[PDB]
């Protein structure tokens, strides 16, 4: 025995403090319900807003913020002692109980530009950029040793001291008995913890373009290890401490400093979505479940005039078909693709752009700015284990999502013809001698292409004016020649939807003042009515966030195709096929072939989708008939 | 010498207009583009110059990019580090700012697909092996160059440009600089330089006028009148229908299109008109003067065939 601590009024007042702030009864109640929800999904970690902790108590959030490892101590105290009074048996089975820390840091919300020595032992908040992911290692807390020779059975202790003073007393693994008999180590009731360490970089975009980046290297134990991979965008909340070097008789003043991180949540907030919400959108879909596609299709991109045909195929990529898995693992995509090939300042950019900010994984590519390697997958070797690995690409990332390639004409033919297999089956298959793997990337494409001499010379037959081939339009199932039209009508239309949107105004928060050019206040990417209210300014209209909402809870419902529908959709693909289909002087726009039968059934069940139907009807079937009859075919005049 | 036109519109670059975010999340620039064609002999490539010291951030560069500096951003990642360093060009540099492109027609494809990307959105957009990121480039271009021939010969009129029209949509305002036939203006120039050269009161000078338009940059961010936003509409009907009818007079498609872009690109001119009043909303006054200035411009658009 050694000496042990008696009485610590500083522990004793902190855990008093953290138990009862996790005590919610006579107040709301959050933090009582969010043990108990981790108690039923079996976890231990807790994630306390350190915003409800500065309301409940400043002198705690200080304490906290400014001296981590002693207070997330008595913190996780507090919390083991919580856990234990709502339900013993549970707290038993755990050791510890952790507590991450989430909500706004004034000042200890920094990058890895910022978090400079004055961070040291305070918790931090950093955004960036993942470069490095290690390998998921075990560490050993806890080893356990027989020996055959007296069958006795021994239990080491290590200590977590990442960043304490380490002695080898500690660190000793046990071989030997005291007499020196052999001691074969019991992996099966060892106590192992999964152990990472990763890099965040100061993202690109808000990093200074001259100079070169800056990194922090980021420890995660267990139930953090494999929350990121390298490229993405995550926030790291933790202690910034120091490492001890190795005993040494000389040191240089210099030290290697980490970031325990307490929680790791995802830059993609946005990725993911209360029963007043479920209950409008229910009400929403069953009171007008006719219109309501068309709702949506119209609200979609307010910002931008006309365009029907358009934003209906850009909801109906959104919303998504439904991909069918047969018995025999053979694999119909449900993802649809659309192309604008558009005429100079129509908005297919603007089309772009919303979909980027609206759909969840949405990446946006170039032409030329994304080639080959970066576009898809890649193999490159680790260069220390000399071992080959694989990069996820833009599509890669996008699986489950969107790309948005803007200029896609000018893509080279090498990167397009790349892009075949993602589009029509949603995988990347790439193979290096050493590694050969089948990345699977379920994206939808969006595509915004010019025609070649820059304006649609409308006297010329659509294949002429889309430089690309038969075999690279095929997939795109939908394709829309978006042309300036020339109408005096339509161009007062237009000019008075632009100017009304130019001229509209913030709600109060802006009265004649410039929009400014972040650390101060919390990340947006990272943070926490069914129709707008109809300002005449701005409508001369479903709400933005009931937008998402409803198109995320739509997106999951999978409509099954009824026989009627079935019959429709083969009769028309029948005409489409036939010349009859195509008067004199209109012109294919793209070959019809069983892919645009794909994309008749895709479209209806995106259709059935919007509506929540669970079943592909007459109507989806015929809306999808009419949105490809009208995109399918161009009218060329002489 | 001369050029007040030009020099109007290079002021209205530097206080630029208004960029807006629509409650969709959508984005209107609100940094003005100007392109100067012209013979070799005026000073489109000193206009350049001036604009680039007088910005409160500001890149002065070439097509080619510059000396160990390119034009747009690259990343890379360090396959040592694994860091992604980004190798930063003029457009990057210059975000929030303005970039002087000289020597415009000279550019390699992955700049103009960057400058075409990043002069409408003033983002760029890159995906290496590991990321997916998109750079910010907030800027305005003023960029110059000269006819295909060397010197404008009205004989090939809407022939003396290369460029196409998918990158002058992207451009606000588009001036031509003639130097064919004018010895009062010529022996007024001689002497102007001469002056000039020997010499080596209404005028700001550089440090406070740069001052002025980062000051009104940052305070000022005007909108338009009812009753101007009107008039810019009957105005631009009108300019569009005469647009349509010579181009169907003339049986070609003019190299210069007049589009939504040119709306826009007026109604920044009217902001940046009134920011540097610091009048919070745009006038008729202003819209007028907005619409003389493209016209200035037009005046090859259409009277070029
Ligand atoms: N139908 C329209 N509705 C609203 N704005 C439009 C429309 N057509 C053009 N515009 C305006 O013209 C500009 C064109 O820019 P962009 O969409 O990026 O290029 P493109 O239209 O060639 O894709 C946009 O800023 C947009 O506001
Ligand atoms: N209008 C003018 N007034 C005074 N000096 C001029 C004028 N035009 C040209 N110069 C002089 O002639 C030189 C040539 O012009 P330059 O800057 O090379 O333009 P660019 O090469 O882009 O046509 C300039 O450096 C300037 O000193
Ligand atoms: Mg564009
Ligand atoms: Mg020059």
């Amino acid at each position: 025995a050694g000496t042990v601590v008696l009485d610590d009024v500083e522990l004793r007042e902190a855990q008093r403090d953290y138990l009862d702030f996790l005590d919610d009864e006579e107040d709301q109640g959050i933090y009582q319900s969010k043990v108990r929800e981790l108690i039923s999904d079996n976890q231990y970690r807790l994630i306390v807003n350190v915003n409800d902790l500065r309301r409940k108590n400043e002198k705690r959030a200080n304490r906290l913020l400014n001296n981590a490892f002693e207070e997330l101590v008595a913190f996780q105290r507090a919390l083991k002692d919580f856990v234990a009074s709502i339900d013993a048996t549970y707290a038993k089975q755990y050791e510890e109980f952790y507590v991450g820390l989430e909500g706004s840091f004034g000042s200890k919300h920094v990058s890895p530009r910022t978090l400079t020595s004055c961070f040291l032992s305070c918790v931090v908040c950093v955004e960036g950029i993942v470069t490095k992911c290690s390998l998921v290692r075990p560490k050993v807390v806890r080893s356990v040793h027989y020996c055959p020779a007296t069958k006795k059975t021994i239990e080491r202790r290590y200590s977590d001291l990442t960043t304490l003073v380490a002695f080898p007393s500690s660190s000793v693994y046990p071989t030997k008995d005291e007499e020196n008999n052999p001691l074969e180590t019991e992996y099966g009731l060892s106590v192992y913890k999964d152990h990472q360490t990763i890099t965040i970089q100061e993202m690109p975009e808000k990093a200074p373009a001259g100079q070169l980046p800056r990194s922090v290297d980021v420890i995660l134990d267990d139930d953090l290890v494999d929350k990121a991979k390298p490229g993405d965008r995550v926030q790291v909340v933790g202690t910034y401490r120091c490492l001890p070097g190795k005993k040494g008789g000389y040191t240089s003043g210099t030290f290697r400093t980490v970031l325990i991180a307490c929680n790791v949540k995802q830059m993609s907030k946005d990725a993911q979505p209360s029963a007043e919400d479920i209950a409008k959108i229910k009400k929403f879909s069953k009171t007008r479940s006719k219109d309501i596609f068309d709702q949506l299709a119209k609200s979609l991109a307010p910002s931008i005039h006309g365009h029907d045909y358009v934003k209906k195929a850009i909801l109906c990529l959104l919303l998504g078909g439904v991909e069918r898995d047969l018995e025999n693992g053979s694999h119909i995509r449900g993802d649809i693709n659309i192309l604008l090939i558009g005429d100079p300042s129509v908005a297919k950019s603007q089309l772009l752009r919303y979909v980027l900010c609206t759909a969840p994984r949405a990446i946006p590519t170039t032409g030329r700015g994304s080639s080959g390697v970066g576009l898809t997958a890649a193999v490159t070797t680790d260069q220390e284990t000399g071992e080959r690995r694989l990069e996820a690409g833009a599509m890669v990332l996008a699986d489950r999502g969107v790309v948005c390639i803007d200029e896609f004409d000018k893509m080279s033919d090498m990167d397009r013809t790349a892009i075949h297999e993602v589009m029509e089956q949603g995988r990347v298959t790439i193979a290096k001698a050493g590694i050969h793997a089948r990345l699977n990337a379920r994206c939808s494409v969006l595509a915004a292409a010019n025609p070649v001499y820059g304006r649609y010379d409308q006297y010329k037959t659509p294949m002429e004016n889309i430089g690309l081939q038969d075999s690279l339009l095929s997939r795109f199932d939908l394709l829309f020649i978006m042309l300036d039209q020339m109408d005096p009508e339509q161009d007062r239309e237009i000019s008075d939807h632009v100017l009304r949107m130019h001229r509209y105004r913030a709600p109060g928060e802006q009265d004649g003042d410039a929009m400014p050019l972040i650390l101060a206040t919390d990340d947006p990417n990272f943070s926490q009515q069914i129709y707008e209210k109809h300002d005449n300014l701005l409508h001369g209209m479903v709400s933005a966030a009931f937008m998402k909402k409803y198109i995320h809870v739509a997106k999951i419902i999978k409509p099954v195709l009824t026989q009627e529908s079935a019959t429709y959709i083969a009769e028309e693909y029948s005409r489409l096929r036939s010349q009859d289909s195509m008067s004199s002087d209109t012109a294919r726009t793209s070959p019809v072939t069983a892919r645009t039968l794909e994309t008749l059934i895709r479209l209806a069940t995106a259709h059935a989708k919007a509506r929540m139907s669970k079943t592909v009807d007459l109507q989806d079937a015929e809306e999808a008939v009419e949105l490809v009859q009208y995109a399918y075919f161009k009218k060329v005049l002489e | 010498f001369g050029g007040t036109d030009m020099k109007k519109a290079i002021a209205c670059l530097l206080f630029g207009g208004s960029r807006k975010r629509l409650p969709d999340g959508l984005t209107r620039r609100g940094d003005i583009n100007l392109l100067m064609l012209g013979d070799p002999g005026t000073a489109k490539s000193q206009l350049l110059k001036f604009v680039e010291k007088c910005s409160p951030i500001g890149v002065y560069t070439s097509g080619k990019g510059s000396s160990a500096a390119g034009l747009t951003a690259s990343v890379m990642r360090d396959p040592s580090s694994r860091n992604f360093i980004m190798e930063g060009g003029a457009m990057v540099l210059a975000d929030g700012g303005v970039v002087c492109i000289d020597e415009f027609d000279k550019m390699r494809e992955d700049d103009r697909v960057a400058i075409h990307e990043a002069m409408e959105q003033q983002t760029i957009s890159i995906a290496k092996a590991g990321i997916t990121t998109t750079l910010n480039s907030r800027c305005s271009v003023l960029a110059a160059a000269n006819s295909v021939f060397g010197r404008w010969d009205e004989t090939k009129g809407e022939d003396n440009i290369d460029f196409m029209p998918t990158i002058l949509s992207r451009f606000d305002m588009i001036f031509i600089v003639k130097d064919e036939h004018n010895e009062e203006r010529d022996v007024m120039l001689a002497k102007h330089v001469i002056t000039l050269h020997v010499s080596a009161e209404g005028e700001i000078d550089l440090a406070k006028l740069k001052k002025f338009i980062a000051y009104c940059r940052v305070k000022c961010g005007p909108r338009l009148s009812a009753e101007a936003a009107e008039k810019l509409k009957n105005r631009y009907i009108i300019m569009r229908s005469g647009a349509r009818q010579h181009e169907r007079d003339s049986d070609r498609r003019s190299s210069i299109p007049i589009t939504v872009r040119q709306l826009e690109a007026i109604v920044r001119i009217a902001e940046a008109l009134s920011k540097m009043k610091l009048q919070p909303f745009a006038t008729e006054a202003d819209v007028e003067e907005a619409l003389r200035l493209f016209q200035v411009s037009t005046l090859d658009a259409a009277l070029s065939g």
